[PDB]
């Protein structure tokens, strides 16, 4: 049908 | 944006190719 | 996107990343069209369905990304959004027919090696180009593969996965699918007898197709990843949103919001 992040600012 | 869409800095504004443009251009039949 | 390969650095400069605050995780592609107008999916935005209704607070825009996860000090930019704009008339009920939406950013982006915008088409760029048999290339950080789910393989990429596909023709796409195809989507793949393979898949809605026009040079972006049933399956193909259809509504609320 329709279709571990470093942290930012 | 505008006057200079679509150019790369990297590619186009230097006469460089990226690996795989050609196999787009050659369908361009 | 499945079966595509690492991008090279600089290769889609207008490439955006749609970001939530919270949690902090990838929401959709999207693609830079002007300093401080991006284009992406409406369904990124709103879909009743799954209860999605986003709003500007929730989200920021990151610009000149290459790596998924990297907060990329001194390369990529983040802007915050002033307003988004979902066409009127898209439907999320049963098709996603007119699948589109800009996103107004609260301050100009300053281009650079990275960040530069790409072209819109015009009707004749339109006409020479939008035919079966030509390539574009869809770019993304979405799955590399279908299912994976929460097991063992992993399938979300380290960076930006290119890949070209063929568009196909209208029979050939209609005849695929269940679902009702308006004159505002095209779909693209290879065929099952071609043997190359390559698809869009989840976490790349939003990002643009482009294709390098061969009179000028420039790189014009002719669909927005809109959907498809399951990534990369023989005899299935993925559907875009027709950005030349729906030119005059963006033309419309730039000249009129900007």
């Amino acid at each position: 049908x329709p279709x571990d992040f470093e942290p930012i600012p | 944006g505008e006057a200079d869409c679509g150019l790369r800095p990297l590619f186009e504004k230097k006469s460089l190719e990226d690996k795989t443009e050609r196999e787009l251009l050659e369908s361009y039949i | 996107i499945v079966e595509g390969s690492d991008a090279e650095i600089g290769m889609s400069p207008w490439q955006v990343m749609l970001f939530r605050k919270s949690p902090q995780e990838l929401l959709c592609g999207a693609s830079l069209i002007s300093d401080r107008w991006v284009l992406t999916a409406a369904h990124c935005l709103l879909y009743p369905p799954w209860d999605k209704n986003f709003t500007e607070n929730d989200l920021l825009v990151r610009i000149g990304k290459h790596s998924r996860t990297r907060y990329e000090r001194n390369i990529e930019k983040i802007s915050m959004l002033e307003k988004i704009y979902i066409h009127p008339r898209y439907n999320w009920r049963e098709n996603l027919d007119r699948d589109i939406a800009l996103m107004k950013l609260k301050k100009p982006v300053a281009f650079s090696d990275y960040i530069h915008p790409v072209c819109l088409p015009d009707r004749e760029t339109a006409a020479s180009l939008l035919q079966a048999g030509y390539k574009g290339r869809v770019t993304g950080w979405g799955n590399l593969k279908e299912t994976w789910t929460a097991n063992v393989g992993k399938g979300q990429p380290s960076v930006l996965q290119v890949v070209n596909l063929p568009i196909v023709e209208r029979p050939v796409c209609k005849d695929s699918t269940r679902i009702r195809i308006t004159d505002n989507m095209f779909c693209a793949g290879y065929k099952p007898d071609e043997g190359k393979r390559g698809d869009a898949c989840e976490g790349d809605s939003g990002g643009p197709f482009v294709m390098k026009s061969p009179f000028n040079n420039r790189w014009y972006q002719m669909g927005i990843v809109s959907w498809g049933e399951g990534c990369d399956r023989d005899g299935k193909y993925g559907f875009y949103t027709h950005v030349f259809r729906l030119k005059k509504w963006i033309q419309k609320v730039i000249d009129q919001f900007g």
